């Protein structure tokens, strides 16, 4: 079966250096042309770089032209995409794919990668800030009541989140990040429990963050108002 | 840092690799048009100098025109197929024969040189206009009569834009209608890079045929198509290169026997299979008429009509003649004759009976003796190499050499019940012939 | 209503029919002569522009002059045989350098330009006189002498008037005297025709060489034969058609197979007799090298040289190949390999192995897939075939094809017994080891 996993993706401050790869097996891969093709989030698909079987010919796109550099090894079955002075607008998921090709007319790209991710901003690492959101009458009665933690001023965008040490998955609901004009994110979660089991049921928040190593726990109880 | 080799001493073989492919995989077809005249022989008369020889230039354009009026009416080399060079530049004619075809083209061309044209059959062609005498002769050789030449530029300029047809006219006369090399006559520089730079093909694909223009030019046909009307027509068939940059090597055989004394009692053996080898998407192409293979530097440029389809388990060969994946074909013998075989790198000597054979370089002179067998001596300091009377040059191509010992195989073999005639055999069909001898030996 | 064709399951083969034949039997051989002069360095010790030029242009003439007097100074095609291809023009040279031959020629043409003239053997040939450069030097530029030119035309009138010698000696120096392709600068197309007029020849024979002049060409000689006096001769040597508009046939033949999975165990069978068939007169002329006949439209030109004489049974091949009548040859082998044989109106495709085979046409692509065995597809609907690696484009003639079934013949044999390298053998050859191996296994 064909396979081609991309790695080497991370999060790098802009005008910085980065190194992505691409190993290949099912396949002669010294038969055959292969590409970079690069997705921002939520935009279209882009062209990046090609290279020959044997390296003879090189083509690159012209927004990234003197600054990005490809190269293949063909007894290891990988090539690398060498990136330098990194922008803001280099943030994307890249791929790697292989050339299909009729002779004369036709030029596609049949098999592809699962992706890796670059980031490029200059935010610098914080640790998450965590607060909890306790339930007030205005938002409890009707049939249930909710009560939960709000993450707070964080630039990593893996943040997770688990109640009762994972005890508890009814009633959670996650909501997405936001991305401030400062560079940090922050990501706020809701729990839905019955309005009676207030002050019964024991409510913790628990936000582990790897990048910055902060695992904290926060309780949310009622108060007054 | 591009091409080395190494020698087998196993197999008395070398292969050569480093080198980068270029395959011939179809055809390009285009049209190719001169717009001519048709003077009457309305001429008032003349008994000048001047005149005499305008006259005698239009008997030659006539001629010209009438001739081409008249041209157009109605080992294991055996294993390849047949096919038909020509066929589609051909059906292109074929077509171009209808009713309104030469009308359209006209029509799309007066403005322009170059255009693209869909015919009956709804395939788009490229078409190219090259000379234009219908222009130079109707408005400057005939001022309203021609009875007197004020000039004699005027006959240079007329006589040096004639020389482009007459020119045509022979190469299609010596050929009967089908020239294989195009001439700068048929196609300039010019016109050859503009028709690479117009066909739908990537960039380096360009750059590839740009760069080896005499190569295309070798590969290419000119078929001489029709003439009516006013127009002149012909095809030319380019060749398209659909596999390119893939790692190619060559395999060097030589006879391998026993060394024994007696005049007889000596078998032989060889490796039948030599000749290029090209990567093509997961399998391998193989020509054995190596002969029909270009090299220009370090890229092989193979037709690939010439070739058969094996798989990529045949490499196993060269590093395991014994291996049972692939069964390598040999050939088999008793006829020891010495011989040599020039390498990329080097050259391999197989030296049998009373011959001498040796090397030598021009500085020191001979270098080296060779004794019976096989051997392989490389072109870092050797220049020449004479076996009985012959005396070879080697390349000095540059590159690294690597030794590779090892027993010969023929040594394994009994003399007795050996195979001793066998052209197209393999190593299993032997090894079957020699148990099924064997078993037959059997007393009471 | 002209070309047919067959496709023969059984045997894996196919005939076309339709063709005319003009076949060469023999020679006809004609003197060609040049007019010279005898210049001897002139003084003129001038230093206009123009005498330079001119004296550039003696000096041109004088050394071709020089060069040509010094060139005078004292399957189944190895069953053919060896002829010697220009034995008579050879000969009529050998007489010219009799005595009194070139005085007889050069007298007997003063008057007219061609004319008819015996040789001291009895035997009469055509001479024609192409060029008089004598008349135009002796008067008109050396006037009784143009020491101080005052026209520039007088110029480029001797450059025209030079350029057929230097084209000839060109030819010839570069040929070591023996042109085979005859050029027109050695005969213009006018020259050809009134020589071929003149021939003994009915008006048949001299309308098919008429409209063919371009294949007359291609099977032509032109040899230097002599210098001396103020002439210049070489002979020139036609083909004869002696029989014309006799039908003729084609045969293709493509390898044979069974389709074993297992890679080894598989036997195969070809058909070696491929080539051009014409009757001429109550028999069979078989030309096995078919690159060695030139055809137009429906029209074979073939020469004897490179024929066999068969009996008019060889035909039942096609038909029935176990007749007692005739016994056809085939070869043996153990090595099945795909490949493809393009025909006149179609192709044969032996897909075997792991290979993927196709057909295709434009509009819609492919639109068949082959399997193992031998088959045969039509050109009506199909542009190219595929087979492997390898692309083929079929010819575009108008015909019908017709398809014939029936079992493969290589199913009727036994694994076991059955000989395999095979090169030269036939149906009864094959039947006797067989029947001999067969028989040796009784032992009790």
């Amino acid at each position: 079966q064909v396979q081609l996993v991309e790695s080497g993706g991370g999060v790098v401050k802009p005008g910085g250096s980065l190194r992505v790869s691409c190993v290949v097996s099912g396949f002669t891969f010294s038969s055959y042309r292969m590409h970079w093709v690069r997705q921002a989030p939520g935009k279209g698909l882009e062209w990046v770089s090609s290279i020959t079987a044997s390296s003879s010919y090189i083509n690159y796109a012209e927004s990234v032209k003197g600054r990005f550099t490809i190269s293949r090894d063909n007894a290891k079955n990988s090539l690398y995409l060498q990136m330098n002075s990194l922008r803001a607008e280099d943030t994307a998921v890249y791929y790697c794919a292989r050339d299909e090709n009729t002779g004369i007319s036709h030029y596609w790209f049949d098999p592809w990668g699962q992706g890796t991710l670059v980031t490029v901003s200059s935010a610098s690492t914080k640790g998450p800030s965590v607060f909890p959101l306790a339930p007030s009458s205005k938002s409890t009665s009707g049939g249930t009541a909710a009560l939960g933690c709000l993450v707070k001023d964080y630039f990593p965008e893996p943040v997770t989140v688990s109640w009762n040490s994972g005890a508890l998955t009814s009633g959670v609901h996650t909501f997405p990040a936001v991305l401030q004009s400062s560079g940090l994110y922050s990501l706020s979660s809701v729990v839905t429990v019955p309005s009676s089991s207030l002050g019964t049921q024991t409510y913790i928040c628990n936000v582990n963050h790897k990048p910055s190593n902060t695992k904290v726990d926060k309780k949310v109880e009622p108060k007054s108002c | 840092q591009n091409i080395t080799e190494e020698f087998y001493q196993s197999t008395c073989s070398a292969v050569s690799k480093g080198y980068l492919s270029a395959l011939r995989t179809g055809w390009y077809t285009s049209v190719i048009t001169i717009e001519l005249s048709n003077i009457k022989e309305n001429k008032c008369n003349g008994t000048d100098a001047k005149v005499k020889l305008i006259k005698q230039e239009l008997d030659k354009y006539k001629n010209a025109v009438t001739e081409l009026q008249l041209l157009m009416q109605s080992f294991l080399g055996f294993l390849l197929g047949v096919g038909s060079a020509i066929a589609s530049g051909v059906a292109v004619c074929k077509v171009l024969h209808l009713e309104g075809e030469v009308n359209k083209i006209k029509s799309a061309l007066l403005s322009t040189n170059k255009a693209v044209v869909s015919l009956s059959n709804g395939v788009s062609v490229l078409t190219f206009k090259v000379l234009d005498l219908k222009n130079y002769i109707d408005k400057q050789l005939l001022p309203i009569q021609s009875c007197s030449i004020s000039n004699i530029e005027t006959v240079i300029e007329f006589q040096q834009k004639n020389n482009r047809l007459l020119e045509i006219t022979r190469e299609f006369s010596v050929n009967a209608g089908v020239t294989t090399p195009v001439s700068t006559y048929m196609l300039t520089n010019s016109e050859l890079l503009s028709l690479i730079n117009d066909m739908p093909i990537t960039n380096d694909q360009k750059k590839l045929m740009s760069n080896n223009v005499q190569i295309v030019r070798q590969q290419s046909y000119s078929i001489m198509c029709i003439i009516k009307e006013e127009v002149l027509a012909y095809v030319v068939q380019l060749p398209l290169y659909g596999v390119i940059d893939t790692p190619c090597w060559k395999l060097h055989t030589s006879p391998l026997c026993t060394t024994n004394t007696k005049e007889g009692s000596n078998i032989c053996l060889t490796r039948t299979d030599r000749g290029w080898y090209c990567d093509n998407a997961g399998s391998v192409s193989f020509f054995p008429q190596a002969e029909t293979c270009k090299v220009q530097s370090n890229r092989v440029f193979c037709d690939t009509m010439n070739s058969l389809t094996l798989p990529s388990e045949v490499n196993l060969c060269n590093v395991d003649i014994f291996n049972p994946k692939y069964d390598c074909k040999i050939m088999t013998s008793k006829t020891d004759v010495s011989s040599s075989v020039i390498t990329s790198l080097g050259a391999i000597v197989s030296c049998y009976g009373k011959t001498k054979c040796t090397a030598s370089n021009k500085n020191r002179g001979i270098i080296k003796t060779f004794s019976n067998g096989c051997d392989y001596v490389s072109n870092k300091g050797v220049d020449t190499v004479s076996v009985g009377n012959t005396l070879y040059y080697v390349n000095k191509q540059e590159g690294k050499s690597l030794y590779v010992k090892g027993e010969p195989i023929i040594n394994f073999y009994d003399p007795l019940v050996f195979p001793s005639d066998e052209f197209d055999a393999s190593i299993s069909q032997v090894n079957e012939k020699i148990n099924q001898s064997l078993a037959f030996i059997r007393k009471s």
